[PDB]
């Protein structure tokens, strides 16, 4: 089986930059190299066939080049909607093979998160567990620091974070940090605070509530 | 919009029987579809026959490729409304883009 | 024009069986070889199987040989993948794939010009569990949402106001909890003014557990 | 005869910014004409560039010929019109019989 | 200068037969051999270019073939409107040269002539000369015999004939014999007779008029 | 679409001069090489001259070198052939010729995709003479016609009822008589029934002698 290796595995580039992904094969696949683009939760779309020919709807900024064992996909001016994973594929030898994927992310300017905090619903407190949710909306870059504090006591191993995929229009992320407590530990305490630190803020921002109110 | 009655050059047509399609280094076959709800009533789609190009001897050279040549056509369908359909008219032989780093 | 519509995924226990189907339309299905391509969660693309236009020849990848069987009807314009002796490594989204319309289907080494939407196949001994949906009430530009907690397997779909509300919506990726169950939140930002005039509902659907929920979110 | 207002697939085009016209063994050049009384507003004619085909070196081989590929299109002027379009060229071998 | 020599110079075939014309050159013209069709009193129309390619409007039954010094034009099912003279041409060497022409005629079934005779007009008799005209309409083959008789007296060297080109629809010929006399001879005798002999007649046909009436 | 329209032929005496014109239309005259091809009566085709798109190069056949001059005006979309020292071997129909629109005009070795209608150039010391047009009256399906007698040089054209009547028409080739003048007949076959209701007119034109005639034929 021909094993294909794309370089790099991930990359960040500003809108308008030239982006170049290379795909290298064990043996020569002789012009039978194709490229695909897969956006999150969608199927792959064909971009390039037979090294350098593109399908009817493909924008002009995508082009293919290569010969034998060294092939390359090029984006001449990266756009916001080009956030995706790109795959090469060979159809020369019968076990048809894909590259491992190259994840293309978009570099943009700092954007600060807008923060929101959510108390546990009463409906849930019936079930004996309580979830406190903190939202950081539309920020860039992905790196953020979210500390939970119950009665000014820093929490440790009781939270999980989740992040959206980069927005296809404005290239921002959003993030949910979910704090999980027992209805017991939740009622012993009063002050629930989410403290956020990010490159776009003058000083960390803290959203908080008190049981009730 | 009013559609005047009458068609210029209605009689002029192109023969797909010239076997230009088989004397080509990038040969192709043809396919037809009949639809009375559009004009022309018949549409001919081309399909490249090989991935590589052929020489006079009959051997396939896969360092080069047969690729399709495509044209946007206008065909009107019925109360009449234009429709734009993509037609592969035939194939040509190309060498891929090979940059200078092998 | 070319449409491939898959169906038949879902949850199955290891060793079990499952039949995937691909309804083709917009091309002469009987003229082109079809294939299945798979993709395990967070990983890459992996060719599974190919069948020819007449139906005569079937090629498989080593992992699935003897276990999977690719089939076609050619009259109902349909491709099939019968999966038997399923193993945890077959958990993946399975894609139906079709070759280009502008090259002869007799060509074997053609590429994948068209793909279906994909169905998830989850092979796990665990039992489906439907989600609980709690409200994220907007604490007096405003933010509110829904918490979809303690479900398995994937996926969960969340819409707001039955598809009316789409701008500002952020539905987060599922995260595995200690329990081994999934949990996610879906949030949306709206004008503070519409809080008394417009009613906000998230529509949670979990096909594996036949669980539908329309929870209305409103402040305290 | 009444013409409904609207053009199906109005949003769809073929890219000539690929140098396919120049990487072909039967390469060709393009020509445009803008005529306001018709739709499409522009019509693109191709003309084969050589009498022979070119090889990997760049040399003309006159044992084979570049020949045009042609398709009849409909263009509106409102009245229908049929125009001949040369979309590009292919490389052919003469018949020897 | 490349001299081109077409074979044969003329040929006849029935509707539907396969016709083949040959063109031979001194030196090799490679693939720069072209063919033309010229119908009577019209300009040449292009039929074949680059040995074997056909212009857009050219019927499917015309085809070209050839190599370097030996080229051939073929009509796969000869039709009446294919009556023409066919020319080859080379554009390899700088003095561009044509073959000498091949005249293609149609072989059809016998058709007898419709015969008519015309007295001299009054308008003309003023001028002192008189022309008697005899018309043979739509016959095949071309060979016919037209004898003039003035008072049953056979005329000899005072007539000229003209024949049309083969008709493009029914492949027949037509012919006029014009007999020229002085208003003197015309006004002495009285019976002016045109006697026609043709392959399509069981026995010759004689049309006649008597001066006056 | 492509139209090549010639003019300027006619009668010229040996040693005389004549300038042919070809009005082009339907393509970018400025991009393609143009040529003249001639054809003497009853003979074959013979390339005469070629000119390039810009105008810088002119190629001639040996016979016409020094005598003929090919020219073009890319702004009036027009090709010219100045013919001097005209000799009896130049009696011929002269055709304007254009290459195909679907190949690049930089190519020299192109063929003749399009031809003009042709003008006859007759090089002769003899004088123009207009024809007489006598009727060929239908001697009571019937046949009638027109006799065009004693004219020079060629050619004469005959239509019937100004082009309405075309079926059954036979216009014969000119015949040179002893006098050195030409004569031809034009006939048409028609139903005996229309012979009293329908009026039949032959339209004779002889541009060299500026002779136009419309003769009605009746029994
Ligand atoms: C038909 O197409 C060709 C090329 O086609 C693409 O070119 C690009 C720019 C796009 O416009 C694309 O859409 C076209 O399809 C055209 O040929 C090019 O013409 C230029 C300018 O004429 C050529 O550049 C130079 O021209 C001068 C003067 O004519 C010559 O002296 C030069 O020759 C030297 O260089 C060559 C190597 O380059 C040496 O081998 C020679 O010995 C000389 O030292 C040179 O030709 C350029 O080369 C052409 N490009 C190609 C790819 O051939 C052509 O103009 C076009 N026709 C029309 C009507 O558009
Ligand atoms: C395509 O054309 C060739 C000959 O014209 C033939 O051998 C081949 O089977 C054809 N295939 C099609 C039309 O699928």
């Amino acid at each position: 089986a021909i094993q294909l290796t794309q370089s790099p595995s991930s990359l960040s580039a500003s809108v308008g930059d030239r982006v170049t992904i290379t795909c290298r094969a064990d043996e020569s696949v002789r012009t039978l190299m194709h490229w695909y683009q897969q956006k999150p939760g969608k199927a792959p779309k064909l971009l390039i066939y037979l090294v350098s020919n593109s399908e009817i709807g493909v924008p002009d900024r995508f082009s293919g080049s290569g010969s034998g064992t060294d092939f390359r996909l090029t984006i001449s001016s990266l756009q916001p909607e080009d956030f995706a994973t790109y795959y090469c594929q060979q159809t020369w030898s019968d076990p048809w093979t894909f590259g491992q994927g190259t994840k293309v992310e978009i570099k943009r300017t700092v954007a600060a998160p807008s923060v929101f905090i959510f108390p546990p619903s009463d409906e849930q407190l019936k079930s004996g567990t309580a979830s406190v949710v903190c939202l950081l909306n539309n920020f860039y870059p992905r790196e953020a620091k979210v500390q939970w504090k119950v009665d000014n006591a820093l929490q440790s191993g009781n939270s999980q974070e989740s992040v959206t995929e980069q927005d296809s229009k404005d290239s921002t992320y959003s993030l949910s940090s979910t704090l999980t407590l027992s209805k017991a530990d939740y009622e012993k305490h009063k002050v629930y605070a989410c403290e956020v630190t990010h490159q776009g803020l003058s000083s960390p921002v803290t959203k908080s509530f008190n049981r009730g109110e | 919009m009013k559609l005047d009655i009458g068609i210029i050059n209605e009689n002029q047509r192109v023969s797909m029987s010239r076997n230009i399609e088989s004397r080509s280094t990038s040969p192709w076959n043809y396919t037809v579809t009949w639809d009375p709800n559009r004009y022309p009533s018949e549409v001919v789609q081309a399909q490249c026959r090989n991935l590589g190009c052929i020489n006079a001897q009959g051997k396939e050279d896969i360092s080069m490729n047969s690729v399709p040549i495509q044209q946007e056509t206008l065909v009107v369908r019925r109360s009449f409304q234009l429709e734009k359909v993509l037609v592969t008219v035939g194939c040509t032989c190309v060498t891929p883009v090979i940059h200078h780093v092998q | 024009e070319v449409q491939l519509v898959e169906s038949g995924g879902g949850l199955v226990q290891p060793g079990g069986s499952l039949r995937l189907s691909c309804a083709a339309s917009g091309f002469t299905f009987s003229d082109y070889n079809m294939a299945w391509v798979r993709q395990a969660p967070g990983k890459g693309l992996e060719w599974v199987a190919t069948i020819t236009y007449e139906g005569r020849n079937t090629y498989y990848r080593d992992s699935v040989k003897g276990r999977f069987t690719i089939s076609r009807d050619n009259a109902k314009n349909s491709l099939y993948l019968q999966m038997n002796s399923l193993r945890a490594e077959d958990t993946a989204v399975y894609y139906c794939a079709s070759p280009p319309q502008y090259y002869e289907g007799s060509i074997y080494r053609l590429w994948f010009a068209h793909w279906g939407q994909g169905t998830l196949v989850t092979v796990s001994s665990a039992s489906t569990k439907g989600p609980s949906v709690f409200p994220l009430a907007p604490s007096s530009t405003a933010a509110l949402g829904c918490l979809v907690k303690d479900y398995f397997p994937e996926p969960v779909t969340v819409s707001w106001n039955s598809g009316a509300l789409t701008s500002g919506v952020h539905t987060f990726p599922a995260v595995l909890q200690s329990s081994g169950l999934y949990s996610l939140s879906s949030v949306v930002t709206v004008p503070s003014s519409s809080l008394g005039t417009q009613t906000y509902i998230c529509n949670v659907n979990h096909k594996p557990s036949n669980t539908k929920v329309d929870k209305k979110v409103e402040p305290k």
